[PDB]
């Protein structure tokens, strides 16, 4: 099956000073957002009608309450211990947790945390593991967190028992959107000159879903190894944009074409031909 | 802690055809911390109806955001993305370029 295969929640907690901190959160299928966190109300925002997966309203509310309590207590305790952990304000903590389905059907879970944009800890085998980037501070944190009653048991249940069944239920519930097929459009432009006597040709591919795609500059049937893929950029509304460029000598651009392959096209590739002398 | 400055990428959703409604995207990424200010500009002036994504971050913990709005490209009008961040002493402006 195509489309996303993982679910995760993220946390960004921004500590301005000892008396002011704010947290942003959201839930994602790969990089498709399906949950927002509303700090006005302390509840989630469900971005798609199927965002609750197969969970009942009752369990969803219970999870929102877990997250609301966690968000408050996390800020409270970080501020209380900031002196003992020799924290200098402002600082920012990040977290990501969730699970993913692999070939063969196994679901693996993860939890990662960061301080200052650098890895700080992870959860392995339901254990807190300090990352070397986090130094003694992370060793201090892990030894402290596992003594707070119930935190580690809630994390283990959420990671290894709630997440896998949530993921399967929501992949199924959202399949009309998650496994839909959206055809790309493509066009050509003459991009930034690399240097003297040379040209950069640009093949743009925009509006495709799912994410995997194949774009190559061609001379007839020969794929130009010089093809350079840019990074996949998001559009609004769950499609992607991609540039493929080729740096060519002034008088060698004639004869080039761009070929696009995508799962939506049912085997009918897009082919654009570069024409010389400003004939587009 | 080392702060990371934003990368800024400006692109239209559709090939620019003069006088045809389109969507202008500004992708701001690679930055840390998350506090940032992003505007889309038309001839240097701020565009008011601009939408943007909720905060997210990449595997290396750098933050990224998409800002976008409807626009109609012309020949003379100029569009840009202006970003401010703690890593920048002055706002950084990246203009949109169809070619
Ligand atoms: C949300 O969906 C989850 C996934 O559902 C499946 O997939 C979706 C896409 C649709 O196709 C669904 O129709 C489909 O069910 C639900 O979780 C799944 O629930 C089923 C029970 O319905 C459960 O099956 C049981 O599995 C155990 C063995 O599980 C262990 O071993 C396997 C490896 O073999 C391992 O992967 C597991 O993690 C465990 O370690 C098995 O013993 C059970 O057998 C008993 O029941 C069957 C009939 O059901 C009977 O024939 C037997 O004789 C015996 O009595 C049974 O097969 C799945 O394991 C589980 N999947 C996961 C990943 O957890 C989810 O159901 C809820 O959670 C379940 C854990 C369970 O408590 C259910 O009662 C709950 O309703 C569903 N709802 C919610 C709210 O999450
Ligand atoms: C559906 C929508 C749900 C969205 C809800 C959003 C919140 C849920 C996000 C879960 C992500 C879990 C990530 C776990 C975060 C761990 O982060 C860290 O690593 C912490 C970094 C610690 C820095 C040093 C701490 C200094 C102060 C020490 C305080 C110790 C307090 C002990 C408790
Ligand atoms: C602790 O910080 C708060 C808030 O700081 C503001 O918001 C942060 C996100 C960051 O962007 C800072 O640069 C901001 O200044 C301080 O609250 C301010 O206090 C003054 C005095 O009362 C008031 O005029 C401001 O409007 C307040 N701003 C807010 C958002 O409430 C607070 O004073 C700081 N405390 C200490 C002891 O420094
Ligand atoms: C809403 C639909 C989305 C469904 C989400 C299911 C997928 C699970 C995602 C895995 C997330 C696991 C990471 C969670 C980390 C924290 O929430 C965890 N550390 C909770 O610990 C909490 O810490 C608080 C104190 O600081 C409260 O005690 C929490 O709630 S309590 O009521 O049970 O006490 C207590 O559970
Ligand atoms: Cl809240
Ligand atoms: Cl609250
Ligand atoms: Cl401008």
């Amino acid at each position: 099956f195509q489309g996303p295969t993982s679910f995760h929640v993220i946390q960004t907690s921004s500590f301005t000073n000892s008396t002011w901190a704010q947290t942003q959160g959201s839930g994602w299928l790969d990089d498709l957002q399906i949950h927002g966190w509303d700090s006005d109300s302390g509840t989630a925002i469900f971005l798609k009608p199927w965002s609750k997966g197969n969970f009942s309203d009752k369990e969803v509310a219970e999870l929102e309450e877990i997250f609301r309590v966690y968000i408050f207590g996390f800020a409270r305790e970080v501020q209380d211990f900031a002196g003992d952990f020799q924290m200098k304000y402002p600082f920012e903590i990040q977290g990501i947790a969730g699970c993913e389905l692999h070939s063969g059907g196994a679901i693996v879970s993860f939890l990662r945390g960061a301080l200052g944009g650098l890895d700080f800890l992870s959860v392995k085998n339901a254990s807190c593991v300090p990352s070397p980037e986090g130094g003694s501070r992370a060793q201090k944190f892990c030894a402290l967190i596992i003594q707070y009653q119930g935190i580690m048991e809630t994390v283990r249940i959420l990671l290894y028992e709630t997440c896998p069944r949530y993921l399967l239920g929501v992949l199924n519930a959202g399949k009309a959107d998650l496994q839909r097929q959206v055809k790309p459009e493509a066009w050509l432009s003459s991009g930034p000159s690399p240097g003297p006597g040379r040209l950069q040709l640009v093949c743009h591919v925009s509006g495709f879903y799912p994410k995997p795609v194949w774009v190559m500059w061609m001379r007839g049937e020969q794929e130009q190894q010089g093809t350079q893929l840019g990074d996949i950029l998001p559009n609004a509304n769950w499609t992607w944009y991609l540039r493929a460029t080729l740096d060519v000598a002034d008088g060698e651009a004639a004869g080039l074409s761009c070929r696009v392959k995508h799962s939506s096209l049912e085997g009918q590739d897009i082919i654009l031909y570069w024409r010389g002398s400003g004939l587009n | 802690k080392i702060q990371r400055t934003p990368k800024i990428q400006v692109y239209s959703r559709h090939p620019a055809e003069n006088g045809k409604s389109n969507f202008l995207n500004c992708y701001v990424s690679g930055f840390h911390p998350s506090d940032i200010e992003v505007d889309l500009l038309k001839n240097g002036e701020r565009i008011e109806k601009v939408e943007h994504s909720d905060l997210s971050f990449s595997k290396d913990w750098s933050f990224y955001l998409l800002y976008y709005t409807e626009f109609t490209p012309t020949e003379k009008d100029e569009y840009a993305c202006r970003v401010n961040h703690v890593t920048l002493s002055q706002p950084k402006i990246v203009k949109w370029d169809r070619d």
